[PDB]
RNA sequence: UUUU
């Protein structure tokens, strides 16, 4: 063992009194063997990158284990976020007994995303999953508009016995993708990434099992086109059910609008009860009755079934005729004379209804990354997976997971290229269902490392989830960059390790218990 | 067990220390780290325990201590 | 001589889950044993930083986590340099031919340890004195200046004839948002060290020119502005 | 005997490293172009060595003045098929506000017939601002669609390395710089293919004339997103016109308010949701307008009823767009969305640590030396991510940008660090040569002459390269031109 | 330690190496379709064999005239998931010239329901022109969500080999032929998803119906992009009406010109700024002219109102495209740009230097071995680059190009260099056997049947993918038949 | 500021916003006859270390604190202090 | 030749196992399987 | 001749020739190349 | 020459290495990175 | 007094 420290002149550089570089990296303290020298960071990475969580808490790990030690970046910032999730049962479904035997299912799909961490969706009967239940579920993520706005980690109705949420990665997330403030860095690697998913049940009715399995998933710029004068646009109108008030009385859809600018939707003529994003595009989250109208100054001109529908000084109207206890019909009323009445057909916790919309409003080209949504079923992991894993959660105190350079054999650096807002297609999916401008995810996806999901099941509504996930990111900072003032040389290149993992990870499943941690 | 994965991991790279790295030896290494091939007792297992006896036991001493 | 030590993740006694415990791992502490003591890098490094914030770099001291003022005080702490290196330049009059037997400038700098603003620069093209008024036309801008942020391009600007000021940032710093709709930054902080080096950029022979620095100190005693409702009194400024 | 490797890599090693010592050491030995990882079953290999005396744009390369004025002059190399890099600029010592840089930018993206700018020449695209195109000459000059029309399947830079050197005389050297590598890689952004009506965009970047009437006559480039190109000419007034080559309408133009040049549209247009001008109209350009600082232009179209345009434009400033819709049909092509190395001499610093700034007088200019810095290992980019170069950056807003094919086009090295070296400070007086030693691989599909010098890919030399490998993560990629 | 290599690595070995005469010298061990780089935790490895008579355009293959009249036939082999290869025959040896080279491009871009062709049956394209596709069964055989879907998250080929035996009488027993790898990588260029309305082009292109009075009737198959398949039948006149399998509206039929055929609109149409049809009117397509080089026709519908329609189409040569707007929606799709590997016996020899070309008398055909050629690692290739890949190559003008999701679809081995074969000398009397080794290991994430074969990806067998590679480099992807 | 009318001030937050190192000294450094020709080059280096809360795009790089080395630090503290914090640009 | 190739290959697959798998070594062998007879 | 850079490339290649291969070796030779040092 | 303060910087430093580093005893090196006692 |  020994510490190494290279110069900041090179063998006869001869610089001024202030020339050179501002940098002095950080000294080697690679420890010796009688074939190999890794370093810390190249040794802790490989016990992070094998046993991110269980290596911390292990001691085994140490020095720069969120950088990847293949000596590829000159220089790269890189780091780990352990955020811990706390995931739950969405409907607080009154029981009478003192004994409500209630279960339900939950499944998770990590996707080596760079603000992304992993999305969940549960049913609160223990219910599965139907081939049109899960379309919209996915139609749904596709859908999602001002997605930001859902980082919160909050639940979210799509089906009846469905709600669905997605956690964010802490900072990356915190890493906004507007022109004035934060922009991402030029690229990146998923160096590794794991969670546990502890399950925290009461030790008394712990019953329940899960079942873990890595599925590889590369994406597909399937790209928006950057419009001028006017832009084609999509008019989301997803009905669903106040998680509370009487179904066969009020609604709860979430109305947004695809290349429409964000507008304050106030409720004018209605009972009340609306909650607007504050994302770039138009959206909104409102609950209501029949007679209720909520109300907004529309941002610029609309078209809508040929004619056009509203202006830049209009103000759009949107209302609810009937409100069955599942199906809902509506209304969207201009300002604008000579403009006649927009009215649809949905059904609350079913598929959107779509309104193909022009917006007058020059729209940035942006990819859509079509990604084909892993293995949800039930049992459909359980088949094109054999390096699946699976045990009770009463046995396994929970799953963990870690994934891997699944994709490319080595470590390249997904950067911008595949970059858009996620579109999960399917089997038995219809795409036609699938909301136009940009809206659902948008991330830069690890290309590299092996996405991954794992469905909890027969579960009790008490059981809780807490996901203690540990995401070790590097990348190349450029500008503006908060993170920059961060970076320091990339690890070097110790693929005497790093081969070794690549085999254990081969050779072994990424999934193991929340007691193997 | 907490890490099994790291501690497993961590053998393999233990033996990966004297080895001379060759990806045939790195090979036969990490067949042998997952306990495949070449093992003794650097093995391990399920050191914790089911609840169902572990409640039951001390549900059984708690007054049982006339032994 | 050399030495690491490493922090159990756990406490002497505690039991602890798989699954639970502390989520971070504590970075290995090496150290340099001394005759007398046995800092780590992140001190040492530190310290020459802290002292030499360039030489020391430049000279092969900074070492480790140097941007951590060796002190046991925080638990947990974020430690980061900025080396931004602006080129405050003459400023525009006009293409208004030069001559090198002609015209100079005069500019100053200000550097204050302030978290995202780097240094106040401020230059006289026919190079002035700074007469009173001046001054005031000076100060009573860099005060009046609405959205600072507007220049933290380090970009030049006018005020007095001939004069003009700039701010430089640090960049990574200044690229951390304040009370902007979700952003906002860190808890505390403590410049760790900070230095300038002022490089003459000047053609080997035209080298004429004279400096001179000093260390001055100047705290804030701040003063506020009061919130409202129905109306919030205020002014609109016009420069010319 | 540990390994002998072949001087093709020994040469290719030491290029992939000092592409200028390697050279000038002799070092560079055999078929070096090839990067020894024997990927390739036949490879056509190539080293550009372009020489350009990148002179400071209000100069004359002739009776340079002694003047002891200065100018900033920041160069982003690109590791691109057919493209060196571009050079920034600004006679008036001025820094990147950022309407500056904004506007700088937008002009890269919306760059009609990038081809017409091949020349380097220099462009202003801000008051005391300019930017220009360097290129790989020897590829460039592969004509794209061509005449003999070789055509280069996919390829991979090699090596790009190029230096600075700060041409300057001892009497002025006030200078100083600093390079960076910082990595790049594009995205796709695709522009969609119509059939009778394709959308596109009207731009038009007004600026003052050099040694012309900062009031009474301004410059413009008028040009048309994806309108075939059509001939223009003064018709009534003060002449100065320059056309187009590209397969667009792009044109560059000199007058005062009272000139009018006009040209035939090549196809039908509509404008403001209305039918502009059909395949025969004779449309007319002029400026109602033109002052230092802003210009009115406006055009005729000779159809009948046919409104015409008026639009108000900032000269210095951006480019004022009017959306257009032509009646030609176009092939959808796509855009590259490329971020923009940091730009700023802090911007870089703050971000990147293993950049190296230097006086120019003691660091003889600049040399950098780019790596494959993605691809742990040489990929081959090919088909795979090229396009139309359009960048955005911090700040910079997209809503200034053209909707049609524009920009710089053509192929980004996917793996392969693309950098920065901004020179602070230089005297007016003063050049920067830059002896770029680009090389790259590729392979041949169709063509009559480049196929001909197709050879056996490099044997794969792990060790070298590996080597090589160490060496470029370990390294600056900077350093003075002294080195080189 | 022996270097000792799993057994079944050692399969892959020679596979990739020989994936065919690994096979007959038993040298083809263990689950050989998995890639031993131990990179995959898990994975599906495959290999069709499936095998292609292929005949001369218009000889039969139940006798056999032995015409001593020759035709020049040439294969395109491509690393496509399901996609085996393309081939493409004059039945005058006749020579590609441009427009016969850009009809065939401009037909396989314009290729609607491309599944149509899924039998390996040929199909005219031009005066002396057919082509026809080669799917890999099995694969081939995953139908994209229908009632029986099964889905594969990214792959990667194993090995392509294929071999042309010359199948021949040895009476005439003559000819030559051409082979050469060209690795490409393609681009998606999107086909943007739309709402109300989506862009589209109708195309319809014409030929002689073999057997039928040349001045007299045309066989034509025209073809409607986003507009949904319709069942189209003769309404009134000579029979020919042969329809499509496919998703969209495409249908081929022959005739007299009096001769009509009609089916409803299944949504609304739009041409030429006009209206067509209404989601239930009967549109009405019939020829006006037929000449045995030209032919005119015209379509119009029971739209009240609906004006008519009619253009021109030289027979043989080219469609005629209608820029069209559907009352459906479009999806996100794109077509894959792909540079069209040499398609001239020229260009191949003076492009390809480890190309290679013998007789067919002597060499028992063509034999060519796919390899790893893009980069030097087998990265996985997925979703990433999959879609209609239409191909541009110099000379061909996008113009031509279709509107909607047309050509073969499927994905492309971001690897795996594509290659090429033209045979020239071959008597018609001759037919060209396709074996076809062909490979591929992917990963499944949803499906009933293909997942329970899905096991553990070969374990890193560094030493000997090391050379592996390093022989297909070093070596020609073409040989003699005979040496499979 | 000595001589300065806190009626040209304006009034409502405007001002360079930020917060202050309420421990470190600030600096002025004045040239003159500089050759209009001539620039500065104004490389910092400017440490600093806090403690983060929520959306900061930091705490990943946040990591356990510096361990109290005022064995050493003293020395640094009245070591400055031996000296001006002003040298010549070919001292650094 | 039987797939003259896979012989071709047997060869310098042979050669390789019944010798150390110097990433160098390998070349040589690759080469000799072929071309130069290694020494 | 000039070029440090190269330099510090012959002096490792330098190495190599002659050194074991290992890619572990190699990272030594590549930091001696940049005439690093173990400190003390 | 570049890192004339890094110089006492070690001397100092150094220096309190091996002393018996003290307030006072440090003070004395401190000075002797720069002072004479006259 | 000790099993887990
Ligand atoms: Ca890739």
């Amino acid at each position: 063992q020994a510490t190494i420290l290279k110069p900041q002149l090179l063998p006869g550089e001869s610089v001024a009194p202030s020339g050179g570089r501002g940098t002095m990296d950080p000294p080697v303290h690679e420890i010796c063997a009688q074939s190999i020298d890794p370093s810390e960071g190249a040794v802790g990475w490989f016990y992070k990158y094998m046993d991110p969580a269980g290596a911390v808490e292990s001691g085994k790990a140490l020095g720069e284990f969120s950088k990847v030690p293949d000596g590829l970046l000159r220089y790269s910032v890189d780091a780990e976020q352990r955020p811990i999730v706390t995931i739950e049962c969405p409907t607080v479904s009154e029981s009478d007994l003192p004994l409500d035997g209630k279960l339900w299912r939950v499944s998770f799909i990590s996707f080596p995303a760079f603000r992304l961490n992993f999305i969940a969706l549960a049913n609160i009967n223990n219910e599965a999953l139907t081939l049109e239940t899960r379309n919209t579920f996915i139609q749904t993520l596709n859908n999602i508009t001002n997605w930001r706005d859902l980082g919160t980690g909050q639940w979210a109705q799509f089906a009846p016995g469905w709600y669905y949420s997605i956690y964010v990665l802490p900072n990356t997330y915190a890493m906004a993708e507007i022109g004035d403030r934060t922009d991402s860095v030029t690229q990146f690697r998923k160096v590794y990434k794991g969670i546990t998913f502890e399950f925290n049940a009461p030790t008394l009715i712990d019953q329940g099992w899960w079942v873990g399995a890595h599925i590889p998933v590369k994406p597909q710029s399937e790209t928006i086109p950057a419009a001028e004068r006017f832009s084609a646009g999509s008019m989301t109108v997803s009905a669903s059910n106040a998680i509370f008030q009487p179904s066969n009385t009020v609604a709860r859809i979430v109305w947004s609008i695809t290349p429409l600018p964000v507008a304050t939707v106030a409720l004018t003529t209605g009972t009340g009860g609306t909650n607007n994003t504050s994302g770039k595009f138009f959206s909104v989250e409102i609950d209501g009755n029949v007679n209720s109208v909520w109300t907004f100054t529309a941002p610029a001109s609309i078209l809508a079934e040929g004619e056009p529908f509203a202006e830049e000084g209009d103000t759009t109207s949107f209302s609810m005729t009937t409100i069955t206890a599942d199906t809902v019909v509506y209304s969207v009323s201009s300002s604008l004379t000579g403009s006649s009445v927009i009215v649809r057909g949905v059904t609350k916790g079913s598929g959107v209804s779509i309104t193909p919309v022009t917006v007058g409003i020059d729209t940035e080209a942006v990819n859509r990354l079509s990604i084909e949504m892993p293995a949800l079923t039930t049992e459909e992991v359980t088949t094109n997976v054999p390096k699946y894993e699976q045990f009770l959660c009463k046995e396994s105190g929970g799953a963990y997971i870690v994934h891997y350079k699944m994709n490319n054999p080595v470590f390249e650096m997904t950067g911008e290229e595949n970059f858009g807002g996620f579109q999960f297609h399917y089997p038995g999916y219809d795409p036609e269902n699938n909301a136009l401008g940009l809206r659902g995810i948008v991330d830069t996806f690890e290309n590299n490392f092996s996405s991954a999901v794992v469905h909890f099941w027969g579960i009790s509504q008490s059981a809780t989830i807490v996901c203690k996930t540990y995401d070790g990111w590097e990348g190349t900072t450029n500008a503006g960059s908060t993170v920059g003032q961060f970076a320091h040389t990339g690890a070097e290149e110790e693929d005497e390790v790093v081969q070794l993992a690549n085999r254990l990870q081969m050779e072994l499943t990424g999934v193991y218990q929340a007691d193997d941690n | 067990f907490a890490g099994t994965v790291s501690a497993l991991a961590s053998i393999g790279l233990g033996l990966l220390g004297k080895s001379s790295a060759t990806p045939s030896v790195i090979k036969g290494i990490a067949q042998q780290a997952v306990g495949a091939v070449q093992a003794n007792p650097g093995i391990l297992e399920g050191a914790v325990k089911a609840i169902g006896s572990v409640g039951a036991r001390l549900v059984g001493s708690i007054k049982a201590r006339r032994a | 001589e050399q030495a690491t030590i490493l922090k159990p993740q756990l406490l002497p006694g505690e039991s602890v889950a798989p699954s639970g415990g502390r989520g971070t791992m504590d970075p290995p502490v090496h150290e340099i044993c001394a005759q007398s003591i046995d800092p780590s890098e992140g001190a040492v490094g530190w310290f020459y930083k802290y002292m030499d914030p360039a030489g020391a770099v430049e000279s092969g001291k900074a070492l480790g986590e140097f941007s951590k003022v060796p002190d046991g005080l925080l638990r947990y702490s974020v430690d980061a340099e900025q080396r931004p290196i602006v080129t405050i330049e003459c400023p525009t009059v006009s293409e208004s031919d030069l001559p090198l037997d002609g015209k100079l400038w005069r500019v100053s700098f200000i550097s204050f340890p302030a978290f995202r603003l780097n240094f106040i620069a401020l230059a006289n093209i026919n190079n002035e004195a700074l007469t009173l008024e001046t001054r005031n036309t000076f100060i009573q801008t860099l005060n009046n200046i609405t959205n600072w942020r507007d220049l933290g391009t380090g970009q030049w600007a006018q005020f007095a004839p001939g004069w003009y000021y700039s701010i430089y940032v640090l960049p990574n710093t200044y690229a951390m948002a304040e009370i902007g709709d979700r952003t906002d930054s860190v808890t505390q902080f403590r410049k760790v060290y900070k230095g300038i080096t002022f490089e003459f950029n000047a053609p080997t022979l035209i080298d004429q020119g004279w400096w001179v620095g000093a260390h001055i100190p100047v705290k804030p005693q701040s003063e506020t502005i009061p919130a409202a409702e129905r109306f919030s009194a205020g002014s609109m400024t016009v420069s010319a």
